[PDB]
């Protein structure tokens, strides 16, 4: 059901902007390397919460 | 939406004529043949040369 928007668990600390890539486990982590990009945090989140993206 | 875009040489705009037929090249023999117009030089650097590109 194509959703413009994911809810994933954080694998680091993301701040509201950050890009997101895939990280250990199947975690969200902060990515400074396009490509590996495929969306990014609207929220801030610790390690281990959930944190809202929006996919591009 | 795939995940890499994979460009090709033309893509790269402000590549040169010599740049883009060197990127384009697959072995040392094709860059030489690019880089090297003297046709003695060649000769020399391949390791290959007639008695005309001896005199030379």
């Amino acid at each position: 059901y194509p959703l413009a928007a994911w809810q994933v668990i954080a694998g680091s600390d993301i701040k509201v902007g950050d890009n997101l890539t895939t990280g250990k486990d199947g975690t969200a982590v902060p990515t400074d390397d396009p490509s590996t990009v495929f969306g990014y945090a609207v929220e801030e989140a610790q390690e281990g919460q959930l944190v809202t993206l929006v996919i591009s | 939406r795939s995940k890499e875009i994979s460009i090709e040489v033309e893509d790269i705009k402000d590549a040169g004529d010599t740049g883009k037929r060197l990127l384009k090249i697959n072995t040392p023999s094709g860059a030489r043949n690019i880089i090297i117009e003297n046709e003695d030089a060649k000769a020399l650097i391949n390791g290959e040369t007639t008695n005309t590109n001896k005199k030379n």
